[PDB]
């Protein structure tokens, strides 16, 4: 039961166009 | 039914300014090219609309909380910052300046100043002064600082351009002013026209 042999995480992250300030 | 009373008739509203027309490239090729709208904003300063026929029936006013709103005409893939403030001095005039960034840097300088995209909307407040004054309403006469309580000054700090870096040149429009307003007027009269 070796853990953690291979682990990957995803995480998103949204594009939007025309952030406001 | 004749009382020959005084009173301050606070009443709220909402109006409709101007369309605002972004400069471009062509038009735009010195410092005062980049002041889109020079508004005064007195009740009496707008024929059309509702706040000025009303105006038009007192001798005075004094807005107790007024604001100036954007409202875009057009999608988020142009891009240009605007800059809006009121000076509550109806002379003081950035007209005569030549450098762009002293006429934002003043303008940015003012309290009640707004920076924005004209692609989102915001609201320019009015800072109301604090000695109770009163101010005029019918057309500006000699001096201005007894009719206005204030000036809006919207300013063009970026160039126009477009999905592409194309460059737009033909002055086009961009949004509308809208200005939602508080006033109390006190005299009962008509003014002349
Ligand atoms: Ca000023
Ligand atoms: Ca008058």
């Amino acid at each position: 039961t070796v853990p953690n042999f291979n682990p990957i995480v995803a995480k998103p992250t949204v594009a939007p166009l025309q952030t406001n300030i | 039914a004749r009382s020959d009373v005084n009173a301050i008739t606070v009443l709220n509203g909402s109006d409709f300014l101007t369309t605002v027309k972004v400069r471009g490239s062509n038009n735009l090729i010195d410092s005062k090219s980049r002041i889109l709208v020079k508004q005064p904003i007195s009740a009496s300063s707008f024929l059309g609309t509702r706040i000025s026929g009303l105006s038009q029936f007192w001798e005075r006013y004094r807005w107790h909380k007024a604001a100036v709103r954007y409202v875009p005409a057009v999608p988020n893939t142009l891009a240009c910052q605007l800059i809006g403030y009121i000076d509550t001095d109806p002379l003081d005039d950035p007209n005569v300046i030549l450098d762009v960034d002293q006429l934002l840097r003043q303008a940015t300088s003012q309290v009640g100043a707004r920076q924005w995209n004209f692609s989102d909307t915001t609201t320019i407040p009015l800072i109301v002064r604090r000695d109770d004054q009163l101010y005029y309403t019918g057309q500006d006469k000699e001096n201005v600082r007894f009719s206005q309580q204030g000036v809006f000054y919207l300013l063009q700090v970026t160039t126009l351009l477009n999905i592409s870096g194309e460059a737009i040149t033909n002055d086009l429009i961009s949004g509308s002013l809208y200005l939602d307003w508080v006033c109390g007027f006190s005299m009962p009269q008509i003014n002349p026209s």
